């Protein structure tokens, strides 16, 4: 549907925080999700596959899980670096159109 | 055929006059931490939980199963007195689905939750000069908690992936936390008092609840004024038959 | 604390007929000088029934619940006290509880400390005294709790002459649990079997818990050397 | 086994703006190409899924008819050509690769973006 | 909040004069008000307490009371003596700091 | 049953100044005390609260950090200390007594001050 997201993630160097997205019937719950991070002035990088796996190799101080119509994402160890923001992309599948939505917005602090 | 319509009308069950303690859980003194919160399954008397107009600051007052105007009038069945003392910027993210430090790894709320929550200020009341050290809550866990659950340990947080045990420093922090409360502070960081009900319409018969209406006492006349009562109508007389002390009909 | 009492034996119950007991109001909706008719729980007429006796003879059994049950402990003495509704007794599982001890008259349907038999009566052997008082260090899963009006007990005991007869009928119908009650102090007769007659039950209480029991005991109030009365039950 | 986008700069409302970006590296006839547009300050929307070879396009409620996509196998390059630019249409454009045969799945490394202002 | 008062409260002896101090939301409405008098030379005094009573000993010519979010203050048989000023005080409960901000400043001819 | 004060003069700009009044009369141990400034063109506003013993005390946003507080029992000399003097500071100093362990109510009689101007 639309995806919400919170507007930000608050957080401190050395500590674990979880980052959701909630979402509606038939968009979460249906397809799997994808968990994305956008780092300043670089291109955006894939982090992980469907929630099981990690796709070329990260640390696994990361963890994501799906809950009902919505998903998760664990995040530990936290540096100065790593503060981006973070994105979640899911298949729709609603009426009068079925493409590639996106959640909202936050920003890691 | 011709038939008489009926005036003032009613149908007779509730007689109730019941006394009901209440006003301490809500108006006490000494109240529970954060995660020290207590259960009190409330099934003693009416607990009518629409006469709270006394006390002005009540902003929270939103409530999501049911409404505050048709509150006292159904029958709950095992409602839950939970209270807590947090701070006012906190009360904002009790209402399931928020995020938050306190809603993860303290006390979070199921998404099908029922009732709602109650809060006001109590800065003046909870907050010395000197602070008001005693009332703590967590931050470090191992892994979030599931919804209605309490926790206790106050083992030393390994954050860290190095060995130590019951000696903190490095890696090795205390997940208790006392609250720096001062009357000073601005709105949001004040100590609030926080009430929260879960009403629960499950399992169980149904306990807690009382309409607690009256009438007045008109013999014979074609009415139905009858304690705002069960259903039937008629005319109401004297009687002279008699009855056992556990008999209600006839 | 647990205790290995063990000794556990088992005895063949005597049987007797019971002719006309256990007819109680069935509703509370009335009517005068009538015949009528009720689908309802009842002890069938001329029925058999065990008979447990209290002598060096110690006897609280396994008793399985079904359906309601129906009690009549003639006696003087007054050693029964209350009956436990438990099936595990492990604190994993709700279990009934009548105690009320001197004035209180709380009753806690709760999870303490309790063994699988945790004993709750007498001391210095035949006199009567509390269940060892203390015996659970803290509440942790505690979920019912009730204050009644104080049940009609005699102080110490006598030895003779059953004045006292107290029938029961428990019942557990869609949650709430019902007790109906004929208390009788009025005989003067050899024990044997039961009396003939006809009385009727009326309600005491019904306590809405919502649980569901199958499982059932009784209360009865050193190692060498046993003194204790005569009782008997059904 | 990279892709780079083409050059542009502000143009007046209301026309035409092309966009482009080459494609080089694995065999072509079997890998779906994706684009999608990413707004600043916000989330990214999804523009379209091509199939290379027939051309195959698909494209989203809110872009369907009012943006033009072409492809090419030989030449290698994949055009759009914009229209009715509103102050909505300032963003940045990325061109992407898929699993191949499939339009489900996670998304290959995307090119450096164009940026186009009105 | 700021709790304005008027510069001055231009009067005569014999005629009752009456000042008024302007509060805010949660200041006047809940909190209680004081009325103090400033002394010129000697310490300032507790002129009144809350509206109902005398602190010591006053004739009753002396009259303040609240009404609203603002207060009020009726002096009558002024004298040499009662050539001063006053200021309104109140709890104020507000955002980043939460001492007593009093009134503005009067003055009685 | 009166409080009395300490004197001072001119002090230098960006500097610390130290204030103490005596107190007689009523307890000293269990009754707070209310520290204000009166300024010439404006009114007394409330800048440290002392609670005896311990020392406790809860500065506002804007005397925060920058007063030090001191009380006790036996000397029965309650220490304030302000840093950063300037010509915006020069004032008359004022100690009360208040309810005693409340904030809320009324105020007792003031105190003759201390001026201290830069
Ligand atoms: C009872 O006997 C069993 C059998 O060994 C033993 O495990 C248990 O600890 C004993 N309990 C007590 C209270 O003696
Ligand atoms: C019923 O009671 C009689 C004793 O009168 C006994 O002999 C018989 O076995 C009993 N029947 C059952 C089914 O228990
Ligand atoms: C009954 O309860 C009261 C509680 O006030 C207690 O003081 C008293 O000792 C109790 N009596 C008993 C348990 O016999
Ligand atoms: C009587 O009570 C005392 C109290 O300590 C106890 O030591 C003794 O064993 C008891 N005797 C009997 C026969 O119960």
């Amino acid at each position: 549907s639309v995806l919400t997201q919170p507007p930000s993630a608050s957080g401190t160097p050395g500590q674990r925080v979880t980052i959701s997205c909630s979402g509606s019937s038939s968009n979460i719950g249906s397809n799997y999700v994808y968990w994305y991070q956008q780092l300043p002035g670089t291109a955006p990088k894939l982090l992980i596959y469907r929630n099981n796996q990690r796709p070329s190799g990260v640390p696994d101080r990361f963890s994501g899980s799906r809950s009902g119509t919505s998903a998760s994402l664990a995040i530990s160890g936290l540096r100065s670096e790593d503060e981006a923001d973070y994105y979640c992309a899911a298949w729709d599948d609603g009426l009068s159109g079925s493409g590639w939505v996106f959640g909202g917005g936050t920003k890691l602090t | 055929n011709f038939r008489v319509q009926p005036t003032e009308s009613i149908v007779r069950f509730p007689n109730i006059t019941n006394l009901c303690p209440f006003d301490e859980v809500f108006n006490a003194t000494r109240f529970a931490s954060v995660y020290a919160w207590n259960r009190k399954r409330i099934s003693n008397c009416v607990a009518d939980y629409s006469v709270l107009y006394n006390l002005a600051p009540f902003f929270t007052f939103k409530c999501y199963g049911v409404s505050p105007t048709k509150l006292n009038d159904l029958c709950f069945t095992n409602v839950y007195a939970d209270s807590f003392v947090i701070r006012g910027d906190e009360v904002r993210q009790i209402a399931p689905g928020q995020t938050g430090n306190i809603a993860d790894y303290n006390y979070k709320l199921p998404d099908d939750f029922t009732g709602c929550v109650i809060a006001w200020n109590s800065n003046k009341l909870d907050s010395k000069v000197s602070g008001n050290y005693n009332y703590l809550y967590r931050l470090f866990r191992k892994s979030n908690l599931k919804p209605f659950e309490r926790d206790i340990s106050t083992e030393i947080y390994q954050a860290g992936n190095k060995p130590c045990n019951g000696v903190a420093g490095f890696n090795c922090y205390f997940p208790l936390r006392s609250y720096s409360f001062r009357p000073t502070y601005g709105v949001g960081h004040q100590p609030y008092r926080v009430v929260v009900l879960s009403f629960e319409l499950l399992h169980a018969p149904a306990t807690v609840c009382g309409p607690k209406k009256s009438t007045n006492l008109v013999k014979n006349k074609c009415v139905n004024f009858n304690f705002n009562g069960l259903k039937g109508t008629g005319v109401l007389t004297e009687s002279n038959k008699k009855f056992l002390p556990f008999q209600q009909f006839g | 604390q647990c205790v290995n009492l063990t000794t556990r034996t088992q005895l063949p119950p005597a049987y007797t007929n019971s002719f006309t007991r256990g007819v109680y109001y069935p509703d509370k909706v009335f009517r005068s000088s009538v015949l009528h008719s009720t689908q309802d729980l009842f002890l069938p007429f001329f029925s058999n029934v065990t008979w447990f006796h209290v002598i060096k003879r110690f006897d609280n059994p396994v008793l399985p619940f079904n359906d309601g049950v129906y009690f009549a402990s003639i006696e003087k003495s007054n050693i029964i006290r209350g009956w436990i509704f438990g099936t595990t007794l492990d604190s994993k599982t709700q279990s009934l509880l009548i105690v009320n001890n001197a004035t209180n008259v709380v009753i806690k349907v709760c999870e303490f400390q309790f063994c699988n038999d945790p004993f709750l009566d007498h001391k210095n052997n035949k006199s009567w005294m509390e269940s060892e008082f203390r015996v659970y260090s803290s509440a942790n899963n505690c979920t019912f709790e009730y204050v009644s009006q104080p049940f009609l007990m005699d102080l110490e005991g006598k030895q003779g002459n059953f004045k006292n007869l107290r029938e029961f009928v428990f019942k557990n119908i869609d949650g709430y649990f019902k007790i109906y009650s004929k208390h009788t102090p009025i005989i003067v007769r050899e024990p044997e079997d039961l009396p003939q007659g006809f009385s009727a039950l009326e309600p005491l209480v019904d306590l809405p818990i919502g649980i569901n029991i199958t499982r059932f005991q009784t209360l009865l109030a050193s190692s060498s050397g046993w003194t204790a009365g005569a009782a008997a039950y059904y | 086994v990279q892709l780079v986008q083409s050059g542009a700069e502000v143009k007046k409302p209301g026309a035409s703006v092309k966009v482009s970006c080459k494609a080089s590296g694995y065999t072509f006839s079997s890998y779906y190409i994706h684009w999608v547009r990413q707004a600043p300050g916000q989330g990214p929307e999804w523009m379209a899924i091509i199939n290379p070879g027939d051309g195959g396009a698909s494209y989203a409620q809110k872009f369907q008819g009012r943006v033009t996509l072409t492809r090419d196998t030989s030449t290698s390059t994949l055009y759009m050509e914009l229209s009715s630019l509103r102050s909505e249409d300032t963003a940045v454009y990325y061109c992407a690769r898929a699993e191949g045969s499939s339009w489900l799945g996670w998304f290959d490394p995307w090119g450096q973006g164009t940026l186009v202002t009105v």
